[PDB]
């Protein structure tokens, strides 16, 4: 993974996201959601979705979410007060935490302000508390600004560490983006149906034709304007719709 | 590096709620580090009790009841300590401590709590002048006595004629007495024209807000 | 389980040199920073130095650096500290704490151990007898006394006519000065009407020594 | 039965308004009763003149006129009667009682309010030890005399060598003079072995915040 302080930042884009192999994998110890309640994900489209990834400790998950203070959302990681994501945590004892101490996870604990949301800041200038110019050496009120997990693990829960990442979605203002996947049942024929072919909406009988559209059309029209033939997506198959029986 | 100042000797009675304090120096905005809390009764190593630092930012230490909680006031560069319903065993020294790089380890000065089980005294006082045979021996040395003074904070200042001083006294922590009351003592060095070069010398002793004074003349 | 010995304490003459150890058990010693902090009788804590798991990160304290010497031997599970050029001040109780890093706090200290700096050897005390007078006396009662000073070997007695008197004789806890020599008072309060009346000597005795002798308290001249 | 806190003797100027306060004890939400106020002048009988309980539920007395209005203030355990403009006809006791359960009948503790109708004054102190005949009489009785302190809210204190004593001592209420101020004396009774037994006392008065004291030494 990667550190607190120096967290990535990875840009999901134009995909097939399914939200569902995540929320209900039960290997989460933390799933929450705020601008969007989760089972609704796999069902809306934004423009870009952000993930953040980073590692902190146990009892610090506390902090990675809206309004909080503490040290780690006061200059490691600040979520913005609006925020729409979701932020998911699982404890990773086993592949961070080792004998004699894993001290090659850092965090800053020294700032001058805190951090503006989704801000990031891995300068490594000498802190200077008091009033006393530091020069770049270190001293009383001259503190260097880093310090370092020690992991071990034989800690106490709430002292392992645990592994964080963040999504964000967000709608600029373009055409379009990710969105859910959509699924699809069987297509019958020969009796009046109701149906929908990736958009067209209608209803009526379904029977197989021996009309030839040119591949790149997706409905036949007839004069006077009506959808009289369809192409299935998955099969690429035409299909005339002849209206159900009325008198 | 910086000072914790502490005040020493606070004092409450069981079931009350005491209220210890620890400042930094006019410099250093407390509400920027995180304070770590130990406790340490007597014939014993200290023990840690919890450290606090920007609620939702807290943290205890594994055997210690919900009674002892961290807070932090900004506007007066003071972390606090809070002890909600006192027992006869809290009587122990609470010292503050911050962690910044580790390259130095800063702790506080010291703070007594005794929970009173019992009620107050008055400091008893008694002064004497040194003796003759000390007058010929070429010394003086005068011997200021205090006892049954229940709580155990007392100080104790020296006057000359009519100015303080601060040089060749000795000043005997309290020691708790058979009636569980303490007793103290302190010793002033003279030479004899310095005895007989001011009119009069006393012994004052400051307890809970309240002084009583003694005061003795040569001849 | 985890627990935490130490040993070396003892009593030294200033500009000599020292070493103490602290042999832990239980725990698995090689994975752990250790600390030393000392702290002065009826005074605060004070760190003094630090050890990293043999990161060799020493970082002393301003007051104790170039005199003193932090080391570790995880074959024995030990730790050392070695003192020289004693200022005669670093007279205290040292403890060997633990260093939880990751929470950011000590634990498992060590019960501590004594050093004392001294530069006395041995002395005889010197008496004075502290009279009972009118600032001593407020009414049916006055206060006279004893004052037993400047003797090293800690344990002396002060009674009052033989073991007689038990009534007002409080003798005060001795004090230490700077010049490394005790000092205390023994004071006893009787009836105002019997200032000179009956006896009142008080019996100085010093075990280390040989000591013994008898000081008649009289009303001031 | 609980007992209503009053504190003695306020005071103030013509045209100003004085604030009295009735207190309860720790225990009670004076926000639960209904406080009653009594006003009592010299050589006369009291008198009713208002009650409160939460405005809204006030009342006066058939003759108070609306100068005197009660009210009640919920975090000090307090009800307060308010005089605004003071007059020359209100030197007078004044006095809250509270009545629950008609089974007792609480009374407070009584408060002097006095319109300054002259200059302060400064309460000239004058101390005299046993006489000799009365030394020789197996006895003896310190007198402290004070006089001219024109607000008449005075009170005393009786001091051997560094303690105070509350053994043996009589004190006169003020009485008001020719010139329309005051004068009180106190004894303190004494055997004259207690008499040398102490090297000196002394007698203390505190007016209006203000102390002056006078000591006198055994010969
Ligand atoms: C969509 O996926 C289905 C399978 O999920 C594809 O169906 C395959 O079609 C080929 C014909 O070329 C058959 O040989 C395979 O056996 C079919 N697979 C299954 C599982 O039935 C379908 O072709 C895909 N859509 C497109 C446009 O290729």
């Amino acid at each position: 993974f990667a550190s607190v302080y120096a967290w990535n930042r990875k840009r999901i884009s134009n995909c097939v996201a399914d939200y569902s192999v995540l929320y209900n994998s039960a290997s989460f110890s933390t799933f929450k959601c705020y601008g969007v309640s989760p089972t609704k994900l796999n069902d809306l489209c934004f423009t870009n979705v952000y993930a953040d990834s980073f590692v902190i400790r146990g009892d610090e998950v506390r902090q990675i979410a809206p309004g909080q203070t503490g040290k780690i959302a006061d200059y490691n990681y600040k979520l913005p007060d609006d925020f729409t994501g979701c932020v998911i945590a699982w404890n990773s004892n086993n592949l961070d935490s080792k004998v004699g101490g894993n001290y090659n996870y850092l965090y800053r604990l020294f700032r001058k302000s805190n951090l503006k949301p989704f801000e990031r800041d891995i300068s490594t200038e000498i802190y200077q508390a008091g009033s006393t110019p530091c020069n770049g050496v270190e001293g009383f009120n001259c503190y260097f600004p880093l310090q370092s997990y020690g992991f071990q693990p034989t800690n106490g829960v709430g002292y392992q560490p645990y592994r964080v990442v963040v999504l964000s979605f967000e709608l600029l203002h373009a055409p379009a983006t990710v969105c859910g996947p959509k699924k699809s049942t069987n297509l019958v024929k020969n009796k009046c149906v109701n149906f929908n072919f990736n958009g067209l909406t209608g209803t009526g009988v379904l029977t197989e034709s021996n009309k030839k559209f040119l591949p790149f059309q997706q409905f036949g029209r007839d004069i006077a304007d009506t959808t009289d033939a369809v192409r299935d997506p998955q099969t690429l198959e035409i299909l005339d719709i002849t209206p159900c029986s009325f008198g | 590096q910086p000072v914790l100042t502490q005040p020493p000797s606070s004092s409450a009675s069981p079931g009350e709620s005491a209220r210890l304090t620890c400042t930094l120096p006019s410099d250093i905005n407390v509400s920027s580090y995180n304070i770590y809390w130990y406790q340490q009764k007597p014939g014993s190593p200290p023990r840690y009790l919890l450290y606090y630092y920007s609620d939702s930012d807290k943290g205890q230490g594994s055997g210690v009841p919900s009674r002892f909680s961290g807070s932090k006031d900004a506007s007066a560069n003071t972390g606090i300590l809070l002890i909600s319903g006192l027992q006869s065993e809290d009587e122990a020294d609470y010292y503050c401590m911050i962690w910044p790089s580790n390259a130095l380890y800063v702790f506080g000065t010291g703070t007594k709590v005794t929970v009173l089980g019992q009620p107050k005294a008055a400091p008893s006082v008694t002064l004497f002048p040194p003796s003759s045979e000390e007058l010929q021996a070429n010394k003086a040395t005068l011997v200021c006595l205090i006892s049954d003074f229940y709580p155990g904070a007392v100080t104790v200042a020296w006057k000359a004629d009519s100015s303080p001083v601060k040089a060749g006294v000795e000043t005997t922590t309290p020691s708790k007495q058979s009636n569980n009351k303490y007793a103290a003592s302190s010793y002033l060095s003279l030479t004899p024209e310095q005895w007989k070069s001011h009119r009069s010398y006393s012994c004052q002793v400051t307890h809970e807000g309240s002084t009583v004074e003694k005061t003795v003349a040569p001849t | 389980q985890v627990q935490l010995v130490e040993s070396g304490g003892g009593v030294v003459q200033p500009g000599r040199s020292l070493r103490l150890s602290c042999a832990a058990s239980g725990f698995t010693f090689s994975s752990y920073g250790m600390h030393w902090v000392r702290q002065a009788p009826g005074k605060g804590l004070e760190w003094v130095a630090v050890i990293w798991y043999d990161g060799s990160n020493k970082y002393y304290a301003d007051s104790v650096k170039g005199r003193f010497t932090i080391s570790r031997d995880n074959s024995k599970n030990t730790l050392y500290l070695q003192m020289n050029s004693l200022r005669a001040e670093d007279t205290a109780v040292y403890y060997c704490a633990r260093w939880f890093h990751t929470g950011g706090y000590f634990d498992y200290w060590g019960q501590g151990t004594l050093v004392t700096v001294s530069s006395a050897s041995t002395k005889g005390p010197s008496v004075f007898p502290l009279a009972p007078s009118s600032k001593s006396t407020s009414g049916g009662t006055a206060a006279l006394g004893c004052l037993v000073k400047d003797y090293f070997p800690e344990p002396v007695t002060v009674s009052w006519n033989s073991g007689a008197l038990t009534s007002g004789v409080h003798t005060f806890p001795a004090v230490l000065q700077s010049s490394g020599l005790y000092s205390l008072s023994s004071v006893v309060t009787v009836p105002s009407s019997s200032l000179g009346t009956q006896t009142y000597i008080c019996n100085v005795n010093h075990k280390p020594s040989n000591t013994k002798v008898d000081k008649k308290v009289e009303p001031k001249s």
